[PDB]
């Protein structure tokens, strides 16, 4: 099932502040009025693909989903991104092995790390061997689909980790719903406050006006 | 597709004329520029600006850099005199009476108002409402204030009310308003009695008609268009200009000091000659603009002196020199970077056919009028002054003679009266 | 008259120069970091990896001292692009990182930016912008292990080329014929690595060379890899010269008001260059505020009239313009303009040896925003507000008119420039001749 | 200082062509000024490298000085096109727009040649001697009303 991203998905393009300024930049953005495909938890939940960068958003109760798995194949065979919340911490490792294989937790990794009213929003890209994290979180009153208006993600983390990612899953943990879409090259025109904060954006490529 | 007007077929024919019965004063608004922002460009502090490596390679190139203040030093230099050519046409500043008994016609809205803090009239202040880094680019203030500006216009304004033409061409001659104005109605070929037996209709036209321009500067501020391009086209130059310092031209970096810190002097040379070599066709191709802009600024100042000089200091016979209709007179107000003028005119409003003809036939004579036309309504013969319906008998006073009646062509016969 | 290249000058103001305030002090700051690098594990590996297989480091969190790799005499070449090697112990980076492998001597060639050859192509290559440098010597006397030593091994085909820092370890064989060649080798179907034959008694060309290639992340974030260099403590509300983490220049250092978001480490203007930082030691927000500047209007008669001189100097406040004396470095810099007996606030700058005067006058030199100056008297660089003209209130009465009794015929002079110089100009002979 | 408008004319012209042969003493990257050091000192493939940067430098100094005369002469000819207009105006007439042949009421001209341009002697009457009197706009005689001609 499908549902539409309006103008969400925003997040900074770099670590410098600048002031009541419009400025310009080419990157990897969710396009404005694209669609997501739209699962819940049941079963909703199997491998999907990574393509440049994933924009991922959840809408929960008292956040059942915990995490992901990213990798080429996900296979016990090749070294795999994990990222998950275990209530204590955020833990983050790159182990090949399937330990815990489906879609959540039932309560050789080179590299280690450690720390439906609620919508959870991330986004996730690769960039020469440099993986980066944004999110934001939010209250929602709209029941399921994405919200209809401007807000911008921040960035967590950068994992330095080199994995040739191209496949993905999501992690719950137990004894829902969430939404997916994929980042595309675009030049976006974005509005700095006085407060070194983008507060909106336009999409150049949408349609004549925002050529404009 | 575009459409020019309405169609209109006028009712000629080889006997009929139109005159009009009755007229309107109407008061138009003319805009213009006169003197743009005057920068300058300290050109060493913007190729450079404080590493002496680059400076000194900035020395190979001459006097490139020199002659570049030297333009932007005349541009400027020459805004405060397009600002004096326009504004200081008068040698003193007159001031006007305490008392406003101008004949019922009511300058208060275009008069000083000593309510303001600079001490502008209301127009004025409508004006000025509906008009809107460290590189080395600096911005100069003018030689005359906004607070000056409005002495001059408050001066040629309180000179004019007060006595007309000859604050121009002499010393300023006390005249009653309303006398002025029959002068200036006389200068148009309208007899001055139309003024005297109309002067409370005229004012309140006048009164309504400068009414009407406040509602116009309230709602429709797009006819200062003319002077927000002056503002628009500066700031969007110089914000080119500054943008042009994040460019590379080639070299491994657009910021000069990591040029300097990653590099030494035989590398660091070879990138630094890149970015001078940008940055100054940058600064060339701002002051070439610069020049050509200036010269178009300082064509519409010789404009706005010459109607200065020409429609506030006079009385204007061009055609459509001074608003459309035969002129009367204008008033100058103060704007951000240019003046206005308020031109009143006479236009004729009530048209009436009548047949006419040429000449007439007494006593054999041919009759032919002094001034003025031969008009009928049917039945009778009349001459009347042209710009406005004042049919008046036909005599020997405002007749004159010349040969017999058999050379004219359209001649005709009536009775010329002798007093 | 310097600037005007003549020792006359005539009355008027003249754009002399530009006075800006100057670094007094040179300030240093650096990250809180003393542990050395791991250099010694990067260059006295026991043995380098293969170049099908070569291996990568990442240095961070560390002090670096480049002398000790490029003063040595131990390395054929020490190769660098985007840096000049004597910066390595000033500049500093948010990591480094340390590709290394032995290679065959030979093709030390193909290793650089935009390079060509079988490894270049297959199985090493840097980006053709790549910031850093290339160190490798000859090692026929550790690496030729007495001819066999095979385990060094090279692309040649395969499927297709290689990008820029591309790990592999593949092992399909090269399909070089037509056929489908599924595991087994025939005529053009070929094990998919080539390998070196390292006798100790080969030619050069064919001997063993180890090899590091350094790449420096100049990126935007904080510096975790630094040189030898020493910090000082801060400064702040005076114009000095700065250096944070290697990005060099002069200005007053201040606190900021500027709400500066978590990860934001610098602020810039529309012209690219740095207002604001984060210092590494404090953790403060701080303003590389521009040190203040104005042009330097000199204000004078003619030197036909006197050598008595004025200083607008333009923009500036009078509290804030601080030469008095060639202490400060050279413009005006004679020991009284800025703190003299006569000093003057107008909306243009900063007046200094003019006189402010209460009277109004025709405009003589004119300064701007309603004030002229002239030389009157004991004479002095007067400065005063501008007359527009004598004050008269015109008689007028509603029934009284004047009228002219006599008349004079005034004769006036108007000139007119109509032509100028018809100049031509050989080109050929201005440019060559 | 009367003929500052024609002085200024030949000084603009010394001025700019001054600076025109001022830059060929300016290296622009070359090794000299001066065209025959680089074409002994140095040999063909290597001397070609340094003259280029004295024919970039030359030509972009040439092309300065014939943009900045080609806009030098848009102003000449707007003066040039009010001289002709006040000999045809003030000369071969006699002018009823104010302030055009000087100041006060026009009565003629003679024109004057000068270097590089013309000089108008405009010939004007300025009223002098004012006396105030009382004024009405009309007079009642046998109840008509009667107005100046
Ligand atoms: C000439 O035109 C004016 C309007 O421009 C006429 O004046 C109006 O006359 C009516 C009565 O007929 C009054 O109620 C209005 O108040 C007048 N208007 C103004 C602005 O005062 C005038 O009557 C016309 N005269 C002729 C002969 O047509
Ligand atoms: C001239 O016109 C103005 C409006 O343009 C008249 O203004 C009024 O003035 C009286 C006091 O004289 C006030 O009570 C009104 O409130 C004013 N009206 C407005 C809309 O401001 C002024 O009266 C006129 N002057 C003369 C002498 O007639
Ligand atoms: C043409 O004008 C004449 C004179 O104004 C008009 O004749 C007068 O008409 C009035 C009444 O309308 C009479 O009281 C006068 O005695 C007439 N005077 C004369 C000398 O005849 C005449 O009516 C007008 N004709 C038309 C067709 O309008
Ligand atoms: C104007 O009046 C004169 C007479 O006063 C007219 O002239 C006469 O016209 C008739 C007919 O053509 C002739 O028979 C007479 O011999 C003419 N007499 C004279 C003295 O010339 C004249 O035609 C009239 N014109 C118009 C336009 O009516
Ligand atoms: C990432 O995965 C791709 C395949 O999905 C790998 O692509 C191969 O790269 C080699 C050179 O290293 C080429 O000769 C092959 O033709 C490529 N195969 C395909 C199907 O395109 C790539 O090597 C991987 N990168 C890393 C760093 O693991
Ligand atoms: C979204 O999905 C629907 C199918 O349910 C499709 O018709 C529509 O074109 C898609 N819109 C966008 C903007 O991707
Ligand atoms: C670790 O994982 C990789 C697969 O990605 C494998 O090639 C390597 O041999 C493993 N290391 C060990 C010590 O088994
Ligand atoms: C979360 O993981 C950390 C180690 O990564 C561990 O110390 C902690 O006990 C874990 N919490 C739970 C509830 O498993
Ligand atoms: C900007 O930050 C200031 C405090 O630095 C605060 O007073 C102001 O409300 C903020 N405005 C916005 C829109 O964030
Ligand atoms: C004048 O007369 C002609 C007669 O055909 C008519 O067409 C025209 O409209 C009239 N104009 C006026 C102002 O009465
Ligand atoms: C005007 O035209 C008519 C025909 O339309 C003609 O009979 C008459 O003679 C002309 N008028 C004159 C003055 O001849
Ligand atoms: C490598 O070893 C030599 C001695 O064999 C030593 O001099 C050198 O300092 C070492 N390299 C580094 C980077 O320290
Ligand atoms: C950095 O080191 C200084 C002493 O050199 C210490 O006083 C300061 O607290 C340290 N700052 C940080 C942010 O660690
Ligand atoms: C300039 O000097 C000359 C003599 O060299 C003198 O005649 C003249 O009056 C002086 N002018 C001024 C303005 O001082
Ligand atoms: C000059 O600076 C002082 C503070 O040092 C300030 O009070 C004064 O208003 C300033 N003057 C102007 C013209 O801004
Ligand atoms: C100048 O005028 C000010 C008031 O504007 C007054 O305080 C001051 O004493 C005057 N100075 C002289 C020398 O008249
Ligand atoms: C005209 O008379 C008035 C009477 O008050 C007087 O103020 C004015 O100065 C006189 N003007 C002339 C030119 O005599």
């Amino acid at each position: 099932a499908y549902t539409n991203s309006f103008t969400r998905g925003v997040y900074y393009p770099d670590k410098v502040f600048r002031s009541s300024v419009l400025h310009s930049t080419q990157d990897l953005f969710l396009p404005f009025f694209s669609n997501v495909t739209w699962f819940h938890a049941i079963h909703d939940n199997p491998v999907l693909p990574f393509n440049d960068g994933v924009y991922f958003a959840s809408t929960e109760k008292s956040n059942i989903i915990r995490g992901w798995i990213f990798g080429t194949t996900l296979d016990s065979k090749t070294q795999s991104l994990l990222i998950v919340n275990n209530a204590t911490n955020v833990v983050i490792k790159v182990c090949e092995f399937q330990f815990c294989n489906d879609p959540f937790l039932d309560v050789n990794c080179t590299f280690e790390y450690v720390s439906f009213k609620n919508l959870r929003e991330f986004v996730f890209k690769n960039i020469d061997g440099y993986f980066k994290i944004y999110s934001k979180h939010t209250p929602i009153n709209l029941v399921r689909d994405l919200p209809q208006g401007f807000s911008a993600l921040e960035p967590l983390v950068d994992l330095p980790i080199g994995i040739n990612i191209t496949r993905f899953q999501t992690l719950l943990a137990l004894h829902a719903a969430y939404y997916v879409g994929y980042l595309q090259p675009r030049t976006f025109l974005l509005k700095y406050n006085e407060n070194g904060t983008i507060t909106d954006a336009v999409d150049c490529a949408l349609d004549p006006l925002s050529e404009t | 597709t575009m459409s020019l007007g309405a169609e209109n077929s006028v009712a000629y024919s080889n006997n009929s004329i139109a005159i009009p019965t009755n007229f309107t004063i109407s008061v138009t608004t003319e805009i213009l520029p006169v003197s743009m922002t005057k920068t300058s460009v300290d050109c060493t502090m913007y190729i450079c600006g404080d590493s002496t490596e680059c400076s000194n390679l900035l020395l190979q190139y001459g006097s490139f850099c020199t002659q570049l203040n030297r333009a932007l030093t005349g541009i400027a230099v020459e805004q405060d005199k397009n600002t004096q050519e326009v504004f200081a046409q008068v040698k003193q500043i007159y001031k006007t009476p305490p008392i406003k008994d101008f004949g019922g016609f009511n300058f208060s809205q275009i008069l000083p108002d000593p309510s303001k803090p600079s001490k502008r009239s209301f127009i004025e202040d409508l004006l000025f409402n509906k008009v809107t880094k460290f590189n080395g680019l600096t911005v100069l203030p003018p030689l005359l204030t906004d607070e000056m500006i409005a002495q001059y216009t408050s001066a040629l304004l309180a000179g004019t009310i007060t006595s007309g033409w000859t604050f121009g061409a002499g010393a300023a001659l006390q005249i009653p308003f309303a006398m002025q104005m029959a002068y200036r109605f006389n200068g148009i070929g309208v007899t001055q009695n139309v003024l005297y037996e109309n002067q409370k209709l005229i004012a309140n036209q006048f009164n309504s008609a400068i009414g009407k321009i406040q509602d116009s500067l309230s709602s429709t501020a797009s006819a200062l268009g003319k002077l927000q391009n002056v503002v628009n086209q500066n700031a969007q130059a110089l914000n080119t200009l500054v943008k042009q310092l994040s460019s590379n031209f080639g070299a491994i970096s657009s910021v000069l000091n990591d040029i300097l810190s990653r590099l030494d002097k035989v590398e660091a040379e070879v990138q630094i000659d890149r970015l001078i070599t940008g940055r100054l066709q940058s600064l060339q191709t701002y002051v070439t603009q610069q020049l050509i802009r200036a010269a178009e600024i300082r064509a519409s100042a010789n404009l706005a002196a010459t109607k200065m000089s020409e429609c506030v200091l006079g009385q204007s016979k061009r055609v459509d020199f001074c608003g459309k209709g035969y002129h009367l007179m204008s008033f100058p107000q103060s704007a951000p970077h240019g003046v206005v003028f308020l031109h009143v005119t006479y236009v004729p409003a009530q048209e009436k056919n009548f047949t006419t003809a040429p000449a007439i036939c007494h006593d054999g004579k041919a009759h032919f009028p002094r001034e003025g036309v031969f008009v009928s309504n049917g039945t009778h013969w009349f001459v009347t002054q042209r710009n406005f319906y004042e049919p008046q008998i036909i005599t020997t006073d405002n007749t004159f003679v010349s040969g017999n009646c058999d050379v004219v062509i359209g001649i005709v016969n009536n009775t010329v009266y002798d007093p | 008259k310097c600037t005007l290249k003549s020792f006359t000058v005539e009355k008027g103001i003249y754009q002399t120069s530009n006075f800006r305030v100057q670094p007094t002090e040179s300030i240093v700051r650096f990250p809180n970091i003393t542990n050395l690098c791991p250099f010694g594990e990067v260059f006295n590996a026991t043995r380098f990896a293969s170049v099908y297989a070569w291996n990568r480091k990442r240095i961070s969190n560390c002090v670096a001292d480049y002398s000790v790799l490029y003063n040595s005499a131990s390395f054929s070449t020490f190769k660098c692009y985007g840096v000049s090697p004597t910066k390595l112990n000033d500049l500093c980076f948010t990591n480094v990182y340390a590709d290394s492998f032995v290679i065959r001597g030979d093709e030390v060639r193909q290793i650089a930016p935009g390079q060509t050859g079988k490894i270049a192509d297959y199985n090493y290559k840097l980006p053709d912008d790549f910031t850093g440098c290339v160190i490798a010597w000859n090692s026929n006397n550790l690496d030729s292990k007495v001819g066999g030593n095979y385990n060094y091994r090279y692309r040649l085909f395969r499927k297709s080329n290689l990008k820029p820092f591309e790990r592999d370890i593949s092992t399909e064989i090269y399909q070089a014929g037509s056929k489908p060649c599924n595991g087994v080798e025939g005529f053009n179907c070929y094990f998919p690595l080539q390998s070196y034959g390292f006798q100790p008694t080969n030619g050069v060309g064919y001997q063993p060379y180890r090899v590091v290639v350094l790449s420096f992340e100049l990126l935007h974030a904080p510096a975790t890899v630094c040189g030898p260099k020493k910090s000082t403590n801060l400064v702040k509300n005076k114009c000095v010269n700065f250096n944070f983490n290697g990005l060099t220049g002069t200005g007053v250092l201040t606190e900021s008001n500027k709400k500066f978001l978590p990860f934001q480490q610098f602020g810039r203007d529309i012209a690219d260059t740095t207002d604001a930082v984060r210092d590494p030691q404090t953790l403060e927000i701080l303003d590389i505020t521009p040190c203040s500047f104005g042009g330097v209007s000199v204000i004078t008669p003619g030197t036909n009239t006197s050598n008595q001189v004025a200083v607008l100097y333009q923009g500036v406040n009078c509290t804030e313009v601080p030469v008095a004396i060639h202490a400060d470095q050279l413009t005006p810099t004679w020991r009284v303009y800025s703190t003299g007996s006569n000093v003057f606030q107008t909306r243009a700058g900063c007046l200094i040896g003019a006189e402010h005067v209460n009277n109004s006058y025709e405009c003589d030199i004119p300064i701007g925003a309603g004030i002229c100056a002239s030389y009157q008297t004991s004479q002095s660089i007067i400065a005063y507000t501008m007359s527009l003209g004598a004050e008269n209130s015109v008689a007028y009465s509603n029934n009284s008119i004047a009228i002219p009794t006599n008349f004079t015929i005034s004769v006036t002079t108007e000139i007119l420039p109509v032509s100028m110089t018809k100049t031509s100009v050989d080109c050929t002979m201005y440019i060559c001749g």
